[PDB]
């Protein structure tokens, strides 16, 4: 469904608001200098759950697979399609004459 | 006076106040990622309505 598409949006929002955060959180060391060296575990869990429902996302936009075996959508090619040949049209029928001129 | 100086130090001015508040929240470790998730909400509409 469509729907899928949106998901993703707010997949790539939760990882910008990520970003945001890690941000903040380096600001936090730049003003701290303390041997802290480690992310809050809440912003990489937000992370890690943006990616995973994200890439889940993306999986379905990416499409629809299509069949190798050439005679899967020519199966339905009825031989009254086939024999038109557009470029060899002939305009001395019946059609003319019965329909308005 | 300032003819003769002796001695002198260098010391760092104080932090600014748009900057205080990020020494502040951080340490609290809170046992439950809800808490720190309400918390870091917070300071995000804080620094919005800055
Ligand atoms: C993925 C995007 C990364 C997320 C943003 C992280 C970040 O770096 O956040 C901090 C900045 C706040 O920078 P500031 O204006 O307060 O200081 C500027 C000081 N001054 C005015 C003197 C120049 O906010 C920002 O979005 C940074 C703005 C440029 C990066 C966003 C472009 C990518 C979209």
């Amino acid at each position: 469904p469509s729907l899928w598409k949106g998901l993703v949006g707010i997949g790539l929002f939760a990882l910008a608001h990520a970003a945001f955060s890690a941000a903040q959180h380096r600001s936090y060391m730049r003003l701290t200098e303390k041997e802290d060296e480690s992310l809050p575990i809440d912003i990489v869990l937000q992370t890690l759950l943006a990616f995973a429902v994200t890439c889940y996302g993306i999986v379905h936009i990416a499409g629809e697979f299509k069949d190798m075996d050439a005679t899967s959508e020519l199966k339905n090619k009825t031989f009254d399609t086939l024999r038109n040949h557009p470029s060899f049209y002939v305009f001395n029928h019946r059609g003319r004459v019965l329909f308005r001129p | 006076s300032l003819a003769e100086v002796v001695c002198l130090e260098m010391v760092d001015l104080p932090l600014t106040g748009a900057q205080a508040e990020l020494e502040g929240e951080f340490g609290k470790k809170a046992d439950g990622l809800l808490g720190m998730f309400l918390k870091r909400l917070s300071s995000q509409l804080i620094l919005l309505q800055a």
